[PDB]
RNA sequence: GAGAACAGAAAUCUCCAGUAGAACAAAAGGGUAAAAGCCCCCUUGAUUUUGAUUUUCAGUGUGAAUACAAACCAUGAAAGU
RNA sequence: GGUUGCGGCCAUAUCUACCAGAAAGCACCGUUUCCCGUCCGAUCAACUGUAGUUAAGCUGGUAAGAGCCUGACCGAGUAGUGUAGUGGGUGACCAUACGCGAAACUCAGGUGCUGCAAUCU
């Protein structure tokens, strides 16, 4: 090993004088693992904490049978079944009282948590594997009302799907390739990414007609966000864990967690960011202008992944030259360029207290970084393969990561 | 009567089965090439209709206790039986790690910041070591308690000698004591004698198989909640005692009865 | 209350050591036997001490890594620890630096010579004939696989080899007693 | 046969020596209190620390072969004899050795109001930390008695001589004054051995981070006093301070670089 | 009285010293095996005996310890090939017995003429309860001599059952 | 010491007694006691590089040994070794 | 004041024969469904506390009991031992001094204290 050379013996007698004297909620960071849990035999492609708790938690993978997990206990729990192809993806609603997730295969399968067993007939009419998923936001949602969700496929099209009667209420094909990703925004306008090297804001509330076509990528568009997803997701769970004692009670306490964001620079208008191959970023204001209001730029290659700051003041992408970049979530402005990944880097997760973003990358050791100091914080070194996928828990305390090697891991303070 | 005058007394302690010198030595005695460190033992040990966790530090006018936990606290979780096997082994050590962890302040000298997670040496002294045994449960749920043990997998239960996979379903099931279960749903089918001679409190309490894992996990969910270690009653004052003792402790004969015979 | 201290001679500091020395003049009145207050002037010198030395260890450059999980003797990244400056107080070594080399007759030679140290790259080397390495030391030898062959095409030749090898065992054995003797 | 190399190994001159073992040798003479105060001051020592239930008549400043014969047969450098007499009482000759050989002898006989470490409070005090040292008295750097007291104390009571050192192992701290000062030629006033375990608190009043420091004494408490002495020849001091030395216009820059210079 | 104290078998030790080295200790293992149904273990030689051509280290018997209710019924097989009959001798000072018999055959086990004939030694060991501290690995001690068991108590232990007597005092 | 078919003073087996005249390469000799002795399970290592000496002459950011120190190794639950 | 876990000193702590242990806490104990290992569930591993026992281990008390230990200005600043002087003698060596400085022996005493957490009529 080459050490670092040792100190010159000027270095050492300057050090033997006196020197440098002058007379003159948190979350805790992750710093260990913990032991693996055995499970089915194929790669775990992603991986979900539970809103409500971080005891629960549930992982896709390779295998048609999605497994849930006691992340207290570190044991299997109510292992899912129905699937016959790969578990693409999965995603938790943001009430916590049923969970979905996305096969290869066109069905789709909404699941308990009580038991997980699951919700009836899978959902059904895609013609390609699932691609992403989107949960309605609690605080746009009427009392006593399931919330949608938002489902997309590699045709491209996007269909609006009522748990209660899992039916699609709504369908469009206004995409003519794959849909990268599609989140539910809260000011009830849909966005969605395209490999069509488009974006296409679209108003749930007009019967799902489109209002506007973004066009300013040079490749296809990859893993939209906005700065507001990570309130639309928690579902009004704050990091105290507690039940709301009514659903009207949990519909003004997520209308108050999303004004609290969506007014950080005194009116409402959410951010969005739209990562693409061509190796730049757009900040986006749907509602303000059609156009960016700056051109994120810098990255050797195509950014892997975007997550916008829980507070929204931060914005931070994957990208496949091994260096994450940091940038102003306001207006884009570069911070400070992340270095230490040895491969691609894949996907990230803010900590729920905005000071910490756990990191992964196609190198087996996965990272965490302290961005208050713009400096990596603790190697979390342990996977046997590339770890695909990582994820905080909403209330911090824990951290579960997958990888080829097919052998979840937990990772706690 | 030379034989009495040639030999050497051993250590009190080792003339006690209860220490075992030769290992508390590495135990304490670091070597210590790495950096100066403070560093606790978290002792273990078993006995009858009981268990005992303890952390310890190294001092020297005497091992010091900085937190302690026994099985006989279990049934104010509401374990109120089986205390002895793996799962209340294993709920024992999930509850001195939660205590501890309550005890520190990580959670509900401020330089070179002080969350500095916990971290201990188990100890289970002279126990055999032999995969799947209710002290592992014990390391397991301190483990799972935030305390951070280091461990290799071999020794949990359902661990496979002949391949490094460990089956995670099995070391749930011993969590939560469904081998305690396994056993009744045998009892129950076969000579039903010994089914009414153990478990006689399960069945007075109208306990049943199925019921133990909820009761486990009520019992988990009560010492993520109040882990305060509430003291007991003492309803009887020491001085009580003290005098209750006199009347039938032998106190050593006075001179004057003796050295007149 | 404050943690300032000072003295009109300033404190000297051994960081290496963690130790710390006064030249300043001791009170005799405060350091008399007889008086009930001796133990606390000490007390509060050793303590003014003690918080002068705290405030030049903390002062000190610490180290930080990033390795957490399966360090063999790394500090862990929530861990931090002050880079001690190497002792300036000098002090008796234990026991004499072993000094006492020896040419061994042999190292001169070399030195007259061409040879060169032993390439020390492997015992293994193939065995002639045989679809497996056999290693000439270290563990089943090729030298020794002559006793163990069934026939050797000439007293038993195989006392004679296993004397010879005990012969060139005890010729190395008094070579090294012989540089023992120098 | 490999386990006697290892003991060979450490009875070596190592480079890098490891701490020296100290053995104390419990006397004829000596006195149950002497032996409390023996113990007392093993109990700091571990765990390079060893003991002798064996009861000696060894005369040091009279015959010192003994001395050596059990520092190489125990290989303990350090040694501390306990001794008792009508005249010396409660005698402590500490004693130091390079390669078994003597190097320097010194009485430090306990005085009467020595108070044992049980006579305190009894606040934690973790084993195996390095002692904080904190002289006092500029005899110490400059008279050579109290210079190879000084000396004595810290190859004793130093420890490992690590490179880095975390701030929660400093628990406690040893501490020595002499007993005032004296004139050049008057008897050699007594050693204040001491010890105090560390206590902090926020300061809000001298820095950020710079917590108030206090202490409080555990013990034990000694006041030696001086007696008989001994110092090594000369050329035991030369061969025991020589560094094991194991370049003009060079220098390793930063990142390794060997970069030179034409001045 | 004598309630926590009463007389038991601690186990059966059968055992088969040959008198020469061979294959044919392997029937005699093998008779020890289908008689407790237990594998026999080896007993290598104590040492270099050479006064009967054993060398060191060579096998020479065989031997299998039994326990629980099986064992009084070995051991009152073995008994009636000895006509209920001890000798005042074969009686530990401590409280434990042994005897050995010729001819295994007789005892119960069909004849089975290819493993050929062949004694075997017999050695019960009285013992109270209490007795797990002697060998228990934590706190372990000695046992007081009201405990301890006698030859007395052994004697009486085999009056109390098979209604042996005492030959050859 | 009491004993065990053949089996006795020397076979193998059992119970109570042992500061260990057990086997620890050992020599003056201190000493090893839930081992440094007996039994059982898993295993390479003559691995890589950083410096200070060693002679060389395609003398070479080491081309190779010696010593230094870091990774890597085996084991255990770990301390540690 | 009794007791469990960890300990410090390491025989004032160990060995032999008896007696007591009220209440509380080990232990003995009952079992082989499961993890686990032995020829043997004897030890080891596990099962709940169910049928019991203070009969043992264990805590205390007794003994002109065996060893051990403590301090006394007890031997004693004694014996032993280096030092100077031709002080006596051919001399070895002997009195005179301050140093280092014992032990056998004698006297009196004892047959375990002590820290942390917990519990007990």
């Amino acid at each position: 090993s080459t050490l670092i050379p040792p100190p010159s013996k000027k270095q050492k007698k300057e050090a033997q004088l006196p020197r440098e004297v002058a007379i003159i909620f948190k979350v805790k960071p992750v710093t260990r693992s913990s032991s693996a849990i055995a499970g089915h035999g194929s790669t775990i492609l992603c991986s979900a904490f539970a809103p409500h708790t971080s005891s629960r938690m549930v992982t896709g993978a390779g295998d048609n049978t999605a497994r849930i997990w006691d992340c207290d206990t570190q044991t299997p729990m109510h292992t899912l079944k129905g699937h016959y192809n790969w578990v693409l993806c999965v995603s938790w609603s943001p009430d916590g009282e049923v969970i979905a997730t996305g096969s290869m295969d066109n069905t789709i399968r909404l699941w308990d948590p009580k038991s997980g067993q699951c919700l009836g007939d899978a959902l059904r009419g895609h013609s390609k594997w699932i691609t992403s998923l989107s949960w309605e936001p609690i605080h746009l949602v009427k009392p006593g009302s399931k919330p949608r969700l938002a489902s997309s496929s590699k045709d491209g099209t996007i269909k609006i799907w009522d748990t209660v009667s899992r039916v699609c209420q709504y369908t469009m094909s206004g995409h003519t390739n794959s849909v990268s990703c599609v989140k539910w925004g809260g000011q009830g306008l849909l966005y969605s990414g395209s490999h069509d090297r488009t974006v296409r804001v679209w108003d749930i509330n007009s019967q799902g007609r489109c209002i506007n076509i973004l066009k300013s990528h040079a490749h296809w568009v990859n893993h939209l966000s906005l700065s507001t997803d990570y309130a639309l997701r928690i579902g009004a769970f704050d990091h105290t864990g507690k039940k709301p004692s009514t659903p009207e009670e949990a519909q003004k306490k997520a209308l108050e967690n999303y004004e609290k964001i969506c007014k950080k620079n005194g009116n409402s208008e959410e951010m969005m960011v739209t990562a693409s191959d061509d190796y730049t970023m757009f900040l986006w204001n749907p509602l303000k202008s059609t156009k960016p209001i700056a051109r994120m730029t810098g990255h050797q290659k195509l950014v892997n992944h975007v997550a916008f700051s829980p507070d929204g003041r931060y914005i931070v992408s994957a990208s496949f030259d091994n260096s994450i970049k940091l940038w102003d979530g306001r207006d884009g402005k570069f911070i400070s360029t992340f270095r230490g990944h040895v491969a691609s880097v894949y996907q990230v997760a803010w900590s729920s207290d905005c000071r910490l973003l756990v990191s992964c990358s196609k190198d087996t050791t996965l990272k965490v970084w302290d961005v208050r100091t713009r400096k990596l914080s603790v190697d979390l070194p342990g996977h046997k393969d590339e770890v695909y996928t990582v994820d905080w828990s909403v209330d911090g305390k824990r951290v579960c990561s997958g990888g080829k090697d097919k052998m979840v891991r937990l990772w706690t303070h | 009567s030379a034989y009495s005058s040639r030999f050497q007394t051993p250590f009190r302690r080792r003339r006690e089965g209860k220490t075992d010198y030769y290992q508390r030595k590495r135990l304490v005695t670091q070597h210590k090439a790495k950096y100066n460190t403070p560093k606790y033992r978290l002792v273990v040990r078993f006995t009858n209709k009981d268990i005992i966790c303890q952390i310890i530090s190294s001092t020297i006018t005497g091992d010091v206790v900085l937190a302690a936990a026994y099985s006989h606290e279990l049934p104010r979780y509401g374990i109120t039986h089986g205390l002895t096997n793996w799962a209340a082994a294993y709920a024992t050590g999930l509850l001195i790690a939660r205590r501890t962890l309550q005890k520190l302040g990580l959670d509900e000298e401020a330089v070179e910041d002080g969350p500095r997670p916990f971290k201990v040496f188990l100890d289970i002294g002279l126990q055999r070591t032999t995969t799947g045994a209710r002290v592992f449960g014990a390391l397991k749920g301190a483990s799972d308690g935030g305390l951070y043990v280091p461990h290799s997998e071999n020794r949990f239960p359902g661990w496979d000698f002949e391949t490094e996979e460990i089956d995670p379903e099995l070391l749930r099931s011993y969590i939560f004591g469904g081998h305690v279960s396994q056993y009744m749903e045998e009892l129950a089918d076969d000579d039903e004698e010994r089914f009414s001679e153990l478990f006689k409190g399960y069945l007075a309490d109208d306990i049943d198989a199925d019921s133990l894992e909820d009761i486990y996990t009520s019992a988990h969910e009560a010492i993520r909640a109040d882990p305060a270690f509430k003291p007991t009653e003492k309803k009887f004052t020491k001085e009580q005692y003290a005098a209750e003792s006199k009347k039938y402790r032998q106190t050593k004969l006075s001179k004057e009865e003796r050295a007149a015979r | 209350l404050p943690v300032t201290v000072e003295k009109p001679i300033p404190v000297v500091y051994d960081l290496g050591n963690l130790a710390a020395f006064d030249s300043n003049v001791l009170d005799k009145n405060d350091l008399d036997s007889s008086n009930a207050r001796r133990e606390e002037k000490i007390k509060s010198l050793t303590r003014d001490n003690v918080q002068l030395l705290i405030n030049q260890l903390l002062s000190l450059p610490m180290k930080t890594t990033t390795e957490s999980v399966g360090g063999t003797g790394g500090q862990s990244s929530v861990m931090t620890l002050l880079q001690l400056p190497d002792p300036t107080t000098d002090l008796p070594r234990e026991k004499p630096l072993p000094k006492a080399k020896a040419m061994t007759k042999w190292e001169k030679f070399a030195a007259k010579k061409g040879i060169k140290p032993k390439e020390r790259a492997g015992k293994m080397i193939y065995d002639e004939a045989s679809g497996e390495w056999v290693p000439k030391w270290g563990y089943k030898g090729a030298n020794k696989k002559l006793d163990d062959q069934w026939l050797v095409e000439v007293i038993d030749p195989r006392t004679l080899n296993r004397a010879e090898r005990k012969r060139l065992v005890k010729k190395n054995e008094k070579q090294q007693r012989r540089n023992m003797k120098n | 046969n490999a386990r006697a190399k290892r003991a060979l190994v450490k009875r070596e001159a190592k480079l890098v020596e490891n701490v020296k073992q100290a053995l104390f040798i419990p006397g004829q003479s000596c006195n149950k209190n002497l032996h409390d105060i023996m113990v007392d001051l093993s109990a700091l020592k571990k765990p390079d620390m060893k003991r002798f239930n064996r009861k000696n008549d060894i005369h040091p400043f009279e015959d010192m072969s003994p001395l050596e014969f059990f520092s190489e047969k125990n290989d303990c450098s350090l040694m501390v004899l306990m001794t008792s007499s009508k005249k010396r009482k409660n005698n402590m000759t500490f004693i130091r050795t390079f390669g078994y050989k003597i190097y320097d002898m010194i009485e430090l006989m306990v005085a009467d109001n020595f108070k044992l470490l049980s006579d305190f409070k009894k606040l934690t005090f973790t084993v195996g930390l390095k002692p904080m040292f904190t002289f006092q008295g500029a005899a110490f750097d400059t008279h050579p008695v109290y210079k190879q007291i000084k000396s004595l104390f810290l190859d004793f009571f130093r420890g490992e001589s690590t490179d880095l050192q975390d701030v929660a192992g400093l628990q406690h701290v040893i501490s020595m004054t002499i007993q005032g000062d004296f004139q050049d030629g008057e008897p050699l006033p007594n050693v204040l051995f001491r010890v105090y375990k560390l206590k902090s608190y926020k300061s809000d009043q001298g820095g950020k981070r710079l917590p108030r420091i206090e202490l409080v004494e555990i013990g034990p408490r000694l006041d030696f006093k001086i007696g008989r002495i001994h110092t090594p020849s000369p050329d035991m001091v030369t061969e025991a301070h020589k560094k094991p030395k194991q370049k003009k216009n060079v220098e390793l820059d930063i990142m390794g670089d060997k970069l030179g210079r034409i001045h | 009285q004598n309630p926590m104290r009463d007389l038991k078998i601690e186990k059966l030790v059968l055992n088969i010293s040959v008198g020469e080295s061979g294959d044919r200790l392997t029937r005699a293992s093998k008779v020890l095996e289908q008689l407790s149904g237990q594998t026999p273990v080896q007993s290598k030689a104590r040492y270099t005996v050479r006064t009967f051509g054993i060398r060191r280290n060579e096998k020479i018997a065989v031997h299998v310890t039994v326990r629980g209710p099986k064992a009084e019924e070995i051991l009152e097989r073995g008994l009636k090939v000895k006509e209920y009959q001890l000798r005042d001798r074969n009686f530990s000072a401590t409280g434990n017995f042994g005897f050995g018999i010729d001819e295994h055959i007789d005892l119960g086990i069909k004849y089975d003429p290819s493993i050929g004939i062949f004694g075997m030694d017999f050695y019960v060991v009285m013992n109270r309860p209490g007795a797990r501290v002697t060998r228990r690995k934590r706190c372990k001690g000695t046992v007081g001599n009201s405990h301890k068991t006698t030859k007395e108590d052994t004697v009486s232990w085999f009056k109390q059952k098979y209604d042996a007597d005492v030959l050859d005092k």
